[PDB]
RNA sequence: CCCUGAAAAUGGAUGGCGCUCAAGCGUGUUACCUAUACUCUACCGUCAGGGUUGAUAUGAUGCCCUGACGAGUAGGCAGGC
RNA sequence: AAUAUGUAAGAAGUCCUUGUUACUUAAUUGAACGUGGACAUUUGAAUGAAGAGCUUUUAGUGGGCCAUUUUUGGUAAGCAG
RNA sequence: AAUACUGCCAGCUGGGACUGAGGACUGCGACGUAAGUCAAGGAUGCUGGCAUAAUGGUUAUAUGCCGCCCGUCUUGAAACACGGACCAAGGAGUCUAACGUCUAUGCGAGUGUUUGGGUGUAAAACCCAUACGCGUAAUGAAAGUGAACGUAGGUUGGGGCCUCGCAAGAGGUGCACAAUCGACCGAUCCUGAUGUCUUCGGAUGGAUUUGAGUAAGAGCAUAGCUGUUGGGACCCGAAAGAU
RNA sequence: AAUUGUUGAAAGGGAAGGGCAUUUGAUCAGACAU
């Protein structure tokens, strides 16, 4: 009889999307993604600082 | 009815259903069949092709007496037989004793070929016949015998 | 006749309302209304006047006292949109709430029918303030203008803005 | 192109594999890599005006 | 706003029960509208359709249609349907036994059915004896071979018949129509 | 009908593998996107270090939505915006992009505001203003028992699944959009951020290719 | 940009008041105002797709469910007073 | 050139064999129509299809006007086309 | 390292406004081993005052904003375009003969009692003979001729039915209808058999020829809307013409 | 009915009338009373 939003009610949504539960608990929305140092060629660097 | 038509709805409706523009004047094309060889050209070729002109001889005290002659076809042959004579008569394939049809005493003039009739013999007497009713009867077994 | 019966009658029993689902959760109340807080009535027969907040009832209401030796208002019970809730906490635990509830201040309803209203305070209600406002005035006293603030009845004036007025 | 499709289908049918027989139209291309080596970028700025005549 | 690209709120054209008062043909579409709501046979649906038709789009199916339709291979014991009405043909003299069901029957046609051997039948009989329509061949008389239809769609060339009163050599046979007064058509 | 126990339980049971079964394909597409987006990032990332540039593939699919009312449109364009199921001002629909429909965006360029929508766009909009076509009737997506029902032959089983085959465009790119219902969209909170809309987006306006742009304006207008 | 070029008749019109680091001109960024437009809901009606034989407060032309739509002279049809 | 514009993107098709012919070829050569057999889910590009096709009958109308763009007569016109 | 910018969170949380549609349960789902509970297919709980003009309705008035005089011709009307001083009553697409389409009905290769007769509780109702009108046969100017090679044909698509199959589908039958190729009847142009009042007869076989045809009838009668024609003909109106 | 007299009420700075919304005055139904 009336349309419920998944997004502003936490039950309709978790009765849409099952995983929406495992996501919340794992805090899938803010991954901490892991921290890999790789260096930009210095003729790329240069073409970007180039006139 | 006068409760049921259009007018009675047309009340309160200033043109009463007959437009504005071109307002219900009374003949603005003139009157019954005006103008056949003119502005109504369009529609009297279109829907009366053949209307104006003459074709052939004419016929002075035409008297359509004479030209009775109503047609009967084959398939129609057996309804001049009365009903319960008709199954009685089918049965008993005879030529001895085929019925006789009177088409010109029942008021038909001329026997046509449409249709087959069953094999079984009957005396047809008719003002006329065409060639294939003749030829139909007669193979079916019967005669067509001329009256007048 | 002078009117024809109609054809159809619609149906005469009441149909059952369908089983909501409105379960009563109890009532969250403001951090600002810690029990013990100095609270002002905006509304009511003791509007502006100065109360301390004491315990929250059974139903969404705040049982409040003057206390009442101090600009007299009486034990009663207000609602939390009707007070604001200023930052001058007092001490509470000396108190003891538990007697009053909301069949405690039960009214003795009078029927429609009298109509003869154009012209007394429970002993026992008076014993309850006299003692509890007595257990808060030792309280009171531990701080140097709590009694006279108390008596005193809040008051907007020229220039004030309640949207920068702190409490 | 009917007898084309004809031999690519019996040939998809003998080998057991999807004939794909449609046409698809340009679809937009797909990520690739373009090296530096030998092409590094020429920086490109508007020309003033000057007047030929 | 709606960029309508469809006519809004049209009809779908299609007749839904009778526009008749007939109390009776009323009760069977009735029947046939309950048999097609919980009955997934699509003869439920045809002949429940079938009884809107108006006179002229109800064309009277002969008994020599019938025989000829009965002629047919695998279907000499087939219940023929006609949501109709059935007429005497004196043209046929042979006819086989069935199962004939119409709304209306001429007396002529019910004597030749009843006489041949077989039983007329009426569509709530027809409903009773076969409620999804098993065994079950629907006729139908022609439509295109009534009067008003040759007229139809007539203009030059076309040779539709014209609307003429009165038939005969002077009517409508003038220039226009041969080739020696004015035209041909 | 005495026996209802047997069906409650069949019904549960059926209704708790399906679940696990969704459960399992969302996880799978949670994996696939973050699998997906750290690849492109990657490859960004070691293309600069080698010394090169990554060019990213062509966007596959485009959000179009109308941005003009219903009067005084031409009839090319007005029958390209009927083929996309704009009718409404504020409808969009999501198209795929190859030749033909880059033509189509081209020739109702200056009716519609279109770009390049992301997954939470996409999912936002599905989830709030998501509607099916069921019996030529707009049906909401309220259940995964609904989109199962129409789209269960194509492999769609659930709103996720319908999500994914939205943002990868996939076999049944085609039918799932059709089956979606064009969205009404709201005007966007906040305004459109500009004085005068009826300008290329490029030329200080709203309408036109706004690419990665899309997004706020879409979710301000959900 | 401003000034001269720049002359028309009742008194007179950036709409008016009035405005001069503007309330003018060129440009940029936000905030804000409101249409019978858009979104959601209720209701009226129309159209379409459906459910309902169970004796039936009856009536299947009845009851009920779902979705979309609603401007309009000439004109057409329908339901009604 | 641009814009506009025709056609095609298969099931009423394609492939193999052999039937009919008074047409045709030097000739079962060819032409047309056929018998029988084979094809797949992508049955022959994209998008959308709010149902598709078809018929009868009849109303009003048959003085038009404006705007962008192309453009003719005219110096031009709230001019005419 | 931070921060700014952009983007994401199926992150949390505060205030405000409008709405409460439905009315036993059913469905989806969440929390709980479980019972059960729940924000899960649309509002409930507690409390107060009034219980009457208080809310509300009508009306007059004030205020804020908007508001041109109606009908008509017109591309355009508030027009410095026409009618309208006001009011009551009357006042304008009717009826008929013949009809076209559609619809309802009765009978149906038939149909139509009501020209007339009989009868009658008397312009009513009921009954009925013979014919005629229409239709069942068309074509040709007319003489005249006059509709099955066949299972009333062949091909294609056909609703429905039948058979097999869980279904997908396959096969058979395929009315109506649509396209096409043929057959037959007539007309026109040809070919000219038996024969013979030796000039009569026209058999057989053809034609990019056509007809308002046949090819297992569909019509008649009544009633209704709409439309057409003649009638005063939707209502009112001439300059005129005649006796 | 047009039109007019008296009484009563109300308004009225070069028209009157009207729509939306409410204040004010006058007037009024229904429902608890079951």
């Amino acid at each position: 009889v009336l349309k419920k939003n998944p997004l502003k009610n936490k039950q309709v949504l978790l009765r849409l999307n099952p995983y929406a539960k495992v996501f919340a608990a794992e805090k899938l929305g803010s991954k901490k993604a892991e921290k890999t140092g790789t260096k930009p060629a210095a003729v790329f660097t240069e073409t970007l600082k180039h006139d | 009815p006068s409760r049921f038509t259009k007018t009675r709805k047309h009340r309160g409706h200033v043109s009463a259903g007959k437009g504005r523009i071109g307002k219900h004047r009374k003949h603005p094309g003139g009157r019954g069949m005006a103008g056949g060889q003119h502005h109504h050209r369009i529609n009297m070729d279109k829907y009366h092709p053949g209307y104006f002109g003459k074709v052939g001889m004419r016929y002075f005290h035409k008297q359509q007496a004479h030209f009775w002659k109503p047609v009967l076809n084959l398939d129609k042959l057996w309804t001049l037989i009365p009903e319960d004579k008709r199954d009685q008569y089918l049965k008993s394939a005879s030529k001895e004793t085929a019925p006789v049809i009177d088409t010109l005493a029942a008021g038909y003039g001329k026997i046509l070929g449409k249709g087959r009739i069953p094999n079984v013999p009957v005396i047809v007497k008719a003002r006329f016949v065409s060639k294939l009713a003749e030829e139909k009867i007669r193979a079916a077994g019967g005669v067509v015998e001329l009256i007048a | 006749t002078a009117q024809q019966a109609p054809k159809w009658y619609p149906s005469e029993d009441v149909a059952a309302p369908k089983k909501t689902r409105k379960a009563v959760r109890p009532q969250k109340l403001r951090a600002s209304l810690v029990p013990g807080t100095v609270l002002i009535l905006l509304a009511g027969r003791f509007r502006g006047k100065r109360v301390v907040y004491l315990k929250h009832l059974e139903d969404n209401t705040l049982l409040v006292t003057g206390p009442f030796k101090v600009n007299g208002v009486p034990l009663r019970r207000v609602n939390a949109r009707y007070v604001i809730a200023t930052s001058t906490k007092v001490s509470v635990e000396g108190v003891n709430v538990e007697k009053f509830n909301v069949e405690y201040f039960a009214k003795e309803k009078l029927t429609k029918k009298e109509k003869k209203e154009a012209k007394e305070i429970k002993t026992e209600r008076v014993e309850d303030q006299k003692v509890v406002d007595k257990a808060l005035l030792a309280e009171i006293k531990k701080t140097p203008l709590l009694k006279q603030y108390l008596s005193a009845s809040f008051s907007l004036k020229n220039g004030d803005k309640p949207h920068l007025l702190k409490f | 192109r009917v007898k084309a499709n004809a031999a690519k289908r019996a040939e998809a049918k003998a080998q057991g594999v999807a004939v794909q027989l449609k046409r698809q139209p340009a679809q937009p291309r797909e990520s690739r890599i373009v090296s530096t080596e030998g092409n590094v970028p020429q920086t490109l700025a508007p020309v003033p005006y000057e007047t030929f005549i | 706003g709606i960029d309508h690209t469809s006519k809004q709120h049209k009809r779908s054209g299609h007749r839904t029960a009778p526009k008749s008062d007939n109390v009776y043909l009323k009760l069977l579409v009735k029947l046939y509208t309950f048999l097609a709501r919980r009955t997934d046979a699509p003869f439920n649906k045809v002949v429940l359709k079938a009884l809107f038709l108006s006179k002229i789009n109800r064309p009277p199916v002969s008994v020599s249609r019938i025989a000829r339709a009965l002629k047919q291979e695998g279907a000499a014991n087939k219940t023929v349907v006609v949501v109709g009405t059935v007429t005497d043909d004196a043209r046929i003299f042979e006819f086989p036994k069935t199962t004939v069901a119409a709304l209306r029957f001429t007396a002529g046609a019910r004597a030749k059915i009843v006489k041949a051997g077989g039983e007329c039948i009426t569509l709530d009989q027809l409903a009773v004896r076969a409620p999804k329509g098993q065994n079950t061949l629907i006729l139908r008389g022609p439509r295109n071979s009534r009067e008003a239809v040759r007229h139809f769609g007539m203009g030059p060339h076309k040779g539709k018949a014209p609307r003429i009163l009165s038939t005969g050599r002077k009517f409508e046979r003038a220039r226009g129509r041969r080739r020696s007064k004015g035209f041909k058509v | 009908a005495e026996q209802v126990a047997a069906e409650r339980a069949a019904r549960k049971a059926a209704n708790k593998e399906k679940r696990a079964i969704i459960l399992e394909r969302n996880a799978a597409y949670q994996k696939e996107y973050e699998t997906a987006e750290r690849n492109i990032i990657q490859a960004k990332r070691d293309a600069k270090a080698a010394g090169s540039y990554y060019v990213e593939a062509q966007h596959k699919l485009v959000f179009v939505v109308r941005i003009k009312g219903i009067n005084k449109i031409p009839p090319k364009p007005r029958k390209v915006l009927q083929l996309l199921r704009l009718t409404r001002i504020n409808s969009g629909t999501f198209v795929k992009v190859t030749k033909a429909t880059l033509e189509l965006l081209k020739l109702i360029e200056p009716y519609v505001a279109y770009g390049y929508p992301s997954y939470s766009t996409i999912r936002q909009l599905v989830y709030k203003r998501g509607f099916g076509k069921i019996n030529k009737q707009r049906v909401p997506l309220s259940d995964n028992a609904i989109i199962e029902a129409n789209l269960g032959k194509y492999g769609i089983l659930s709103i996720d699944d319908l999500i994914h085959e939205i943002i990868t465009v996939g076999p049944h790119f085609k039918q799932a959009n059709n089956f979606l219902w064009p969205f009404k969209l709201s005007n966007p909170s906040g305004g459109w951020g500009v004085p005068r809309k009826f300008k290329h987006f490029i030329q200080g306006g709203s309408f036109g290719n706004r690419e990665e742009f899309i997004n706020k304006l879409v979710k301000s207008m959900n």
